[PDB]
């Protein structure tokens, strides 16, 4: 096999700590490119985005070139990785200490010292959770490559080109590509970028950076988490039909909605991140409900109180009977003792009979208020988590879309 | 023995594991691959990533690797590392978590003609499409997809060693039934060059998951739940606790949300069966408890301020109890001329409140007649619910 | 240029330094190989899984002759460093332990005297294994051992002991775990008091094996027990004590077995917590376990006199009699022992509603009666239950506060192992 | 120098550790196998996975170190650091995770006749199919098996260990009575060792080792059954309650969220396995079952006590047996005219009254007595229900043979 | 290219790695260490451990790495393997669960001059002592302690690069804010060698955590529920719905307390101020239901049992209202059986009605002192740490 005598005369003389520069002042050219094989998943809790990543990188060596009319036409060539050369480019926004690939797969060599490199990798890069809009929030992080040991004098990190235009996008497989099942990939952008702070000789002035725009699939949330909430939070408006009685179980009802709130909202406490920069929007409207229920609780102790006086308790002002119920346009003796104790308990009656009407009316008044502000409120909460939509271009002041 | 190290010395002389083992660079090496099942590790929804265990039973031919077994004391078979010998990059394309490639590296078989048969252990989380439609009682297809990574067709080309994937030794999971498991071979085709081939290897398991479990300690219950939220409707309106069933009811059933989250996955694919029931069965106790605050409001319906209007009691007093025949329903002086007018007195007003009591009764019967309708009509839909949601995939299964 | 190149060249080349060669003149002999313990910060103790994670700073002492050099020859050199891969080293192991370390974590460089000495003191994090004695929960007190062996060699061939300290021209023997005062942090749920030392000799296995000696690190670890005071023990109690007013409550309004379901509910919700933060080993009943288990079936027996006081208090004449003896023994001695505090036809109707009148005022009196008696027995139940049910739940956090571990770190040695007062 | 240093240069100058020491072609190689549990860490359920120490005492015999302690200075036996000397891979076959080989990898030692023996220590997790119909009142039967992973029977041979003294074989797990701290919810009923080498393939061998492993259900017994057995308690309680206390739904409800959250609590710790229904699952349903029939018999008893006999009509055969029947066996039993006519007016209303009484007092007896018989039903079908369940889980005894 | 093969190899002929670089052994090697902070990544209060991501800048001298660049076609700076030259033994002493020392082994910068520049990242797990007492608005002062493990003083010298860490590429935490940052370096000297000082590296930064999180998931549920068990004293004794209100109350605090222990640390160093409020709201809720259990069998006192003391008239009936401006509250023979009844009845529903104003009254009062309660423990919790804050 004329591959045994190429190899051993190619890898005869080679030094894999040399950068393969031909001359001083020569700058190599890597030319990097990406493939989402899946999106595995965004773990929100430590925020942290694991993808499986090819990374395609191609660069020159002018060590490893052969005359292929010498040899038998021999024109490509596999190498093992670990015993050429590697620019060395790793993710530097990673979670955890792995930097590297995750294969080291042999790396193909051409004729004129071209060489192509296409590891397979697990990245669990770092992503900063926008918690505003959640569960309905887009998420907007990136893995940024760049080489680790080198600097802009010495390398020369740029996107590959395949047909004279730049792949400035992540070129997901269309066929051989699962969803993630909770993320959508809306954009899917990719730049070289400086940081102009540092000088070119530092190793950090020069990255690749490929973004990920993704938005949540909020099903899950919608059907075991939001609606039943949403139910619950609405069981609470019903409170002003029962009657106010000692079975009306008015006060019951809303307190036991508001456990059922308490139980959402130690469910809720297991999935929220935990960024503390922005209270998350299903947050939100958890706190909105539990202060809605509140105060339907102190409305039905109030009503529950008004419908209750009585005269040998209270007194009931001509004013009050006056605004709630004018302002709606929404040895023979004892038979003697006996009739004037029944005209006393009827008169005493009749003012209770006008104690709750009053709570009647006041019920039938605040009713419409709490149901109007119930309904507004969740209105409002969820068109302003459903507005949120991914924007449409990449960035803001470029009129590209970044898209093959 | 000093033949085997002998053997072993001169074999191991000269040989270079970074060269393909042909021996013209022209032809290729034919690579017989196999994949053995031994047990399924586990399965996860929520990332879709299945891990198995497998051994890839890989058999090649090299030539530098020969010998004459006559001139090394008979010696024909014998054990070398993998770490001495080349090696195909054997890769799972669709891999998730774990390792891309072989990374135990174990000893392999060598014969005198050069037939190495390499038998290495793997973990494989592969990346396959959970469908989580018909879940807990759904059927998943699930593939894992071998390939070499580097070479391609015309330079390393793997054949599938049998039709199906080797099965003997595998242990029952406990969890899955393998109704089938498949592997085919696929040619891909680039326009770049249509003369290299490109090479795969697929093998597909059908997985029917056991409902057992998830129909114990989840579907029974909601079902108990649900056949208990319709009971309330019987309940009396005098006993104050109709409301408090209802909502303790909808307070287990809360508190079952949890079970419910910490067992089921959490997908957004699509809404499985479990969360379609769960659903029905919530949105069930939210009508139940809005139409028993509807018929509590009618129960205690003073008749001062509302009159009974004529329509809805003629039908709920003549008309609707009489067809329900199951239920047992109802179908001289200035003292004593004051005196006398004390007893006038007390007889008007017992007349009144007679009065009063029997137009309240009106509304109780009404009230009553209500609630045994809507116990049917609610125990009837929580049936047929039970049955629409389940009987599809139950029939579908046989 | 440097002499340490020289040395180091003469050590290890030119001799011949073999790394897996035992540094003995004849192979009859032992090498005397000295240990000592270093706790830099005690990580956790994860009684769940009965994990006691540690940092630890290993100090080995030794002998090796093949590494002693004439100081003045050599331009006065005294310390020398040498990395571990090419000196050879004692493999001491950590032989319990959960995890599969089995090893130290970083492997520093040795530091090697002229006359041979050989120390090393790489750190390691170890995960060991120990048994949790739940009896006394929270208040309990562990016994976690750390257990170094020598696998590689056998007793014959190396001997393991405890590092010796020379203080006023003496040898004390470090029997104690060190400690700086100084740098290291108590642990937040821990606090450490015995830390003894020991080198253990099993007579029953010959010498020539591999489990003839080890030495054995201890840590009599205290629990502080404030976090489960605050959020576990004191609200149970006031829980409890507030199942005890469920007698207190007339039975008229109708919230008397509400409160005591709901406290049995809150009860349920703190077992819930309890088991969730507790082991499942099943040598004992913790502590918090049985008195929780207490409190509930007392809370399940007032359940059960309330049901039957409620019982008692709604009968009716239409459907029970109360008995005389039943009455009168009630009504006689519990207040007193408890210090409880067209004319005809009108005449006719006229003495008719007299006559319902009497059978109402009749039947009112014995409902009367009969809440007066479940007045009492409510009384009685009240006045057996809370006394008992507060005597048990003091005794029984009496009995856990009053759990210490002994003076002595051993059962029968008096030594009192401490780095105060060191041995002989 | 140290003879030792010779004696070593000698053995391993041609030494190769890459071949089986047959010492003619076709031979075979005698190794014995034996277990040292040090200790049993976990029998994971929920993986199916027993993570354990161990100790591998492995002998065999090689050839080539062989030497005269005569023609040294009287070294009989030497230590081998274990890269060295060849090495038969018994591996654990049905290891759960990927580790195959041993951790510690100790020093091997040699003695002049050519027997090498080694003790290396390894942390085991293997994977033991759990019986999950008893659990957790249950036994398992979990199994280590180690074979070599390369070598067959036609190159190696397995046998058991011998003892201290080389007499006989232990053919049983050896355990050390010091340096074993007994797993605190397991004790070791039998630990035999065996050889199960199959039928259809002749080159298979191995040698398995069997842990009959009794569990001790205290902690399950304490924190799940005393409280479901409290709730049984107070579900027959319900039914002792009067009707007219309005307390039956509110005790019996409230017993039902209990065992809610008593399930919610078992939901962590169960087996997830689907073959077969935990006892302590089916004790836990049917608690639950027997809670909802109480409230439904709750709900029958308060319908049939406020009904009225303007709302209801009692049927013959109610009377029959309500009232005439089951009560003995059940031990319960029991112009001034205008005035005159206003007086009889009231006279009637007083005998209308006493009529509607008496047949609610009717309906109200029917109630009681019904409400007794469901008392006295179900407190013996509970009582048979707990009694056979708990006599099943009680005759889960393993078995005296461990199939050795 | 082939220069720098050459210089590589000429360097690394004769190189020793295990042999400290100095001309003399007497000397020592003067290196300078300074820390730069990529991120924040984890804070845990349970064990104490700091988890970062840490790139160190360590610079030294070596003698025997120099050439000169004219001889070589001009080379001045190449990239060499950490593993092929000496290197420091910089050691986090404080480690708790990471690594020891460095472990990635990145390739570093070698001048003509002889300059070793070398900058490892690396994830530190620090084991700073974490204050609970004024969680969650606490503020942590977390120390990283590095220094050269096996070698000392007059062998190897570590000072340090700036009096601050470098803190130009560092994100944004979210949950913390870097207050301060800061860098000592420390002698310390041995009674048995006073002769041989230790020294090592210090760097201390002191955080402040956001408390946005444990408001919103704690601090609101508990204020609900102390202005919850206040209100419940306004329900009216007639209702059967009081004590139903009060434990429903005590349920959700119950249960709410799940919540509690899921979030904050479990340290039992000491009572966070999480865990002060939380225990305050408990003893509110259980006196609160106690003393509505007072007022509930107040209220039914019947006459026949009971008779009414003539000071709680004085103090009920008389003072108490007039003060209550607020509250609206007041300031043949057969038949003469029937009659008297009848006057029994009526006196007997009169006490039970003076029996019921007592306990209206006894709500009134416990309810306004049981809101100025509320008011006065939250503000004794949490106005304190609040101006500490903002000073």
């Amino acid at each position: 096999n004329e591959e045994g005598r190429l190899i051993e005369k190619l890898l005869g003389d080679y030094d894999k700590r040399i950068i393969p520069a031909k001359t001083l002042d020569h700058i190599i050219d890597v030319t990097l490119k990406l493939t989402l094989t899946n999106l595995i998943s965004l773990n929100e809790k430590e925020e942290a985005l694991t993808t499986n990543v090819w990374i395609e990188i191609q660069w020159n060596d002018y060590r490893l070139s052969w005359n292929t009319s010498e040899y038998e036409g021999i024109d490509l060539v596999r190498i093992p990785s670990e015993l050429l050369w590697l620019p060395d480019v790793v993710l530097e926004n990673n979670v955890d200490g792995q930097f590297e690939v995750a294969y080291y797969a042999n790396v193909l060599v051409y004729n004129d010292g071209s060489m192509y490199w296409l590891p397979p990798a697990i990245y669990r890069s770092t992503c900063p959770i926008a918690v505003t809009y959640f569960p309905f929030d887009w998420q907007n992080c990136s893995l940024v490559f760049r080489s680790q040991t080198y600097n802009a004098h010495e390398v020369n990190l740029q996107l590959s080109a395949e047909e004279g235009e730049a792949v400035e996008w992540i070129h997901i497989d269309p066929e051989d590509f699962t969803e993630n099942g909770e993320w959508t990939i809306r954009h899917r952008p990719a730049k070289k970028n400086y940081n102009w702070q540092l000088t070119k000789d530092d190793t950090d002035f020069q990255e690749i950076i490929f973004f990920l725009i993704i938005q949540r699939k909020p099903l899950f949330y919608i059907i075991n988490i939001i609606a039943p909430c949403v139910l619950i939070s609405s069981l609470v408006v019903l409170v002003y039909f029962l009657p106010a009685q000692a079975g009306g179980q008015k006060c019951t009802l809303s307190i036991s909605v508001l456990l059922a709130q308490t139980i959402f909202l130690f469910l809720i406490a297991q999935k929220v991140p935990e960024t503390s920069l922005n209270v998350p929007l299903i947050g939100k409207y958890l706190i909105f409900v539990m202060f809605v229920s509140m105060l339907i609780v102190m409305n039905c102790v109030i009503v529950l109180n008004v419908s209750l006086r009585t005269p040998n308790t209270h007194s009931l002002s001509e004013k009050i009977k006056h605004l709630f119920l004018g302002f709606l346009p929404k040895c023979v003796e004892a038979c003697n003792f006996i009739a004037k104790s029944t005209k006393e308990q009827n008169d005493s009656g009749s003012e209770n009979e006008n104690w709750v009407l009053i709570g009647k009316v006041i019920d039938k008044a605040c009713f419409w208020i709490a149901l109007l502000l119930f309904s507004i409120g969740t209105l409002a909460i969820f068109l302003t988590g459903h507005f949120n939509q991914v924007p449409e271009f990449p960035f803001p002041g470029d009129p590209r879309k970044y898209v093959p | 023995s000093e033949h085997e190290t002998r053997l072993v010395a001169n074999l191991l002389e000269n040989y270079n594991k970074v060269i393909r083992p042909v021996e013209h660079h022209t032809h290729f090496v034919d690579i017989t691959v196999g994949l053995q099942l031994i047990q399924l590790i586990s399965v996860d929804e929520v990332n879709q990533i299945v891990e198995t265990n497998v051994r890839l039973r890989q058999q090649w031919i090299d030539v530098r690797l020969r010998w004459n077994p006559a001139d090394y004391g008979g010696i024909k078979k014998i054990r070398l590392p993998s770490d001495d010998v080349w090696l195909p990059d054997l890769v799972l394309y669709n891999n998730a978590d774990g390792d891309f490639a072989i990374v135990h590296m174990t000893k392999l078989l060598l014969d005198y003609t050069g037939k190495i048969m390499w038998t290495p252990p793997a973990i494989f989380k592969s990346y396959c499409e959970i469908i989580v439609t018909h879940f807990p009682f759904d059927q998943q297809n699930c593939t894992m997809k071998l390939g070499i990574w580097t070479y391609d067709g015309t330079k390393v080309s793997i054949s599938p060693e049998s039709d199906r994937p080797d099965l003997s030794t595998f242990m029952e999971s406990g969890e899955w039934v393998m109704k089938d498991y498949r592997g085919w071979k696929h040619w891909v085709y680039y326009t770049c060059c249509p003369d290299t081939p490109y090479l795969d290897i697929t093998y597909h398991f059908i997985m029917q998951r056991i409902p057992l479990y998830f129909v114990v300690n989840v579907i029974i219950p909601c079902l108990l739940f649900s056949f208990l939220t319709g009971l309330v409707f019987y309940l009396p309106t005098d006993s104050g606790e109709k409301m408090t069933l209802s909502i303790s009811v909808l307070l287990s059933l809360t508190v079952f949300l949890l079970v419910i989250v910490e067992l089921i996955p959490s997908t957004s694919s699509a809404v499985p069966l479990i969360g379609k029931y769960m659903l029905f069965t919530m949105i069930f106790v939210i009508s139940s408890i809005i139409i028993t605050v509807v018929v509590i409001n009618t129960h205690h319906r003073s008749p001062s301020t509302h009159t009974m209007p004529q329509w809805v009691r003629k039908i709920f007093i003549d008309t609707i109890p009489n067809v329900m025949f199951f239920s047992t329903m109802k179908r001289k002086n200035p003292d004593v001329k004051s005196a006398i007018e004390g007893v006038k007195y007390i007889a008007e007003h017992m007349k009144s409140d007679e009065e009063s009591s029997n137009a309240a009764e009106e509304w109780k019967y009404v009230a009553m007649v209500i609630d045994h309708i809507l116990l049917c009509v609610f125990m009837l839909i929580c049936i047929i619910g039970t049955v629409s949601v389940f009987a599809g995939r139950l029939i579908e299964l046989s | 240029v440097n002499e340490e190149e020289r040395l180091i060249n003469d050590l290890l080349i030119v001799n011949k330094y073999n790394k897996h060669v035992r540094p003995v003149k004849h192979n009859n002999e032992v090498v005397n190989i000295a240990l000592s313990l270093t706790l830099s910060n005690l990580i956790s103790l994860k009684e769940t899984d009965e994990t006691l994670t540690s940092n630890v700073w290993m100090d080995h002492a030794w002998y090796d002759h093949r590494l002693t050099w004439n100081a003045s020859e050599y331009s006065d050199i005294s310390i020398l460093r040498l990395p571990p891969e090419l000196v050879w080293i004692p493999d001491i192991v950590l032989q319990n332990n959960n995890d599969g370390q089995y090893h130290v974590a970083y492997f520093c460089n040795v530091l090697v005297r002229p006359n041979g000495y050989v120390t090393w003191l790489p750190p390691a994090i170890f995960r060991s294994s120990c048994p949790i004695n739940v009896l006394y929960f929270p208040f309990d007190w562990q016994n976690c051992s750390l257990k170094f062996t020598a696998l590689n060699y056998d007793a014959n061939e190396i001997t393991m002991d405890l590092m010796t300290d020379t203080i006023d021209g003496k040898d004390y023997p470090i029997e104690w775990i060190i400690i700086d005062p100084e740098a290291f942090t108590e642990n937040g749920e821990w606090e450490i008091i015995h830390k003894p030392a020991k080198k253990n000799i099993y007579p029953d296995k010959f010498p020539n094996g591999t489990n003839y000696q080890d030495v054995t690190f201890y840590l009599i670890i205290r629990r502080k027990p404030l976090f489960y005071v605050i959020n576990f023990i004191t609200p149970c109690v006031l829980i409890s004590f507030l199942a005890s007013l469920a007698f207190y409550l007339p039975a008229e309004s109708g919230e008397k077995m509400s409160t005591a379901i709901s406290v049995l509910l809150a009860q349920a919700v703190f077992l819930l917590l309890t088991s969730q933060r507790l082991p499942e080993t099943a040598l004992a009943v913790p502590l918090i376990g049985k008195y929780l288990m207490f409190i509930m079936s007392l809370v399940t027996g007032v359940i059960v006199n309330c049901g039957i006081v409620l019982n008692f208090h709604f009968r009716t004449p239409s459907t029970h009699v109360l008995s005389t003896r039943v009455k009168q023994i009630f009504l006689e001695k519990l207040p007193r022992i408890l210090h409880m505090s067209e004319i005809k036809s009108g005449i006719d109707s006229t003495n008719y509603i007299v006559k319902q009148i009497k059978e109402k005022n009749a039947y009112d009196e014995e409902v009367g009666n009969w809440n007066l008696v479940g007045q009492t027995i409510d009384r009685l139940s009240m006045f057996i239950i809370t006394p008992v049910m507060v005597l048990g739940t003091i005794f029984i956090f009496v009995m856990g506060n009053f759990n210490h571990p002994p003076a002595k770190p051993f059962e029968g040695d008096p030594f009192d192992y401490s780095s105060d007062h060191p041995r002989c | 120098s140290v003879m030792e240093d010779t004696l070593l240069s000698v053995l391993f100058e041609t030494y190769n550790p890459k071949v089986r020491p047959a010492q003619t072609v076709g031979d075979k190689v005698t190794v014995r196998v034996g277990l040292t549990l040090t200790n049993l860490l976990i029998l994971n359920e929920k993986i199916e996975e027993m993570t354990t120490n161990v100790f591998l005492n492995l002998a065999w015999t090689d050839y080539r170190l062989q030497w005269d302690p005569a023609a040294y200075e009287g070294i009989k036996d030497l230590r081998i650091p274990s890269s060295d000397v060849w090495q038969p891979d018994i591996v654990l076959m049905n290891n759960n995770d990927g580790s195959f080989e041993i951790t510690l990898h100790v020093n091997v030692l040699v003695q002049h006749t050519g027997a090498v023996s080694w003790q290396p220590s390894a942390i085991y997790r293997s994977s033991c199919t759990i019986k999950v119909m008893y659990f957790p009142f249950d036994w398992q039967n979990c199994t280590m098996v180690f074979k070599s992973y390369t070598y067959d029977t036609s190159e190696v041979t397995l046998q058991h260990a011998l003892d201290a003294k080389g007499e006989r074989e232990v053919k049983e797990i050896v355990i050390n009575k010091d340096a074993f701290t007994e797993n605190g919810q397991w004790s070791i009923e039998h630990k035999p060792s065996r050889k199960n080498w199959r039928s259809d393939d002749p080159s298979y061998e191995d040698v398995t080792f069997y842990l009959i492993i009794q569990r001790k259900p205290l902690f399950y017994i304490v924190y799940t059954i005393i409280p479901c057995i409290l709730i049984s308690i107070l579900a027959i309680l319900v039914f002792y309650l009067p009707p007219d206390a309005g307390e039956k739904m509110s005790l019996s409800i409230s017993a039902l969220l209990a065992v809610t959250v008593f399930l919610l609590l078992l939901a962590d710790k169960v087996p997830e396995t689907s073959l077969s229904v935990p006892i302590i699952i089916r004790y836990l349903m049917f608690i639950m079952i027997l809670v909802a029939f109480s409230v439904i018999l709750s709900v029958v008893v308060l319908n049939l006590h406020h009904r009225s006999p303007n709302t209801h009509t009692m049927p013959n055969w109610i009377r029959q047996i309500f009232i005439e029947t089951l009560p003995p066996f059940l031990w319960i039993q029991r112009d001034l005219k205008e005035a005159v006519e206003a007086i009889k007016y009231i006279a009637e209303q007083l005998e209308s009254a006493s009529e509607f009484d008496d047949l609610k007092k009717d309906w109200q007896y029917v109630a009681m007595v019904a409400d007794r018989l469901f008392l006295y039903v179900f407190f013996v079908i509970c009582s048979i229900g707990t009694f056979s369940i708990f006599l099943d889980a009680s005759h889960n005894v393993p078995p005296d043979n461990p199939f050795a």
